[PDB]
């Protein structure tokens, strides 16, 4: 649900589409995750391991 | 490369402002062409 | 609906950037139907 359950209901949204909002409050557009998604996610992945 | 897009059409707000202008061109093209 | 809205009228750049071609685009066909 994002963000959005601690103020209200809970509303879904899907996962690759939540994080490209965390950047728009960065100050980065949206069109630097989804053309970097895998290299993301495996920058992610292994981070937390 | 963007997973998951899909298929529409994007309307140039131009587009009707073309479209009733390019056409008026044209109709005005047309006023002249014919004779 | 809303309260309190104003009359005026709202200036369109997409006009000036049609009118001045406009003073030209007709002026064209002006000049071309005259003959
Ligand atoms: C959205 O619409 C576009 C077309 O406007 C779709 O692209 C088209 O996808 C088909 C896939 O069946 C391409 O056909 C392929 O042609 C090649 C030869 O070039 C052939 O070897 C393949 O086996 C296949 O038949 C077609 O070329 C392609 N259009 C263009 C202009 O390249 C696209 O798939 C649509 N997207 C969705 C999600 O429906
Ligand atoms: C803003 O402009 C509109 C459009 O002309 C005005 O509405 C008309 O006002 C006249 C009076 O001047 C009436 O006779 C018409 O019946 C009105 N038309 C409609 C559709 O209601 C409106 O009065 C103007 N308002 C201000 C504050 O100038
Ligand atoms: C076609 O041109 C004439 C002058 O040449 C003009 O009077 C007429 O209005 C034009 N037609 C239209 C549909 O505007
Ligand atoms: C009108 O057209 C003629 C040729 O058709 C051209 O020589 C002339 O410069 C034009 N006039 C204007 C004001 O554009």
């Amino acid at each position: 649900s994002g963000w959005t359950f601690g103020a209200g209901a809970a509303l879904q949204i899907p996962f690759a589409m939540q994080m490209a909002y965390r950047f728009n409050g960065i100050g980065v557009t949206q069109n630097v995750l989804y053309e970097n998604q895998k290299l993301i996610a495996n920058q992610f992945n292994s981070a937390i391991g | 490369v963007v997973i998951g897009i899909v298929n529409n059409t994007v309307y140039d707000p131009l587009q009707p402002e073309l479209d009733s202008f390019k056409e008026e061109l044209d109709k005005y093209f047309k006023n002249h062409t014919s004779p």
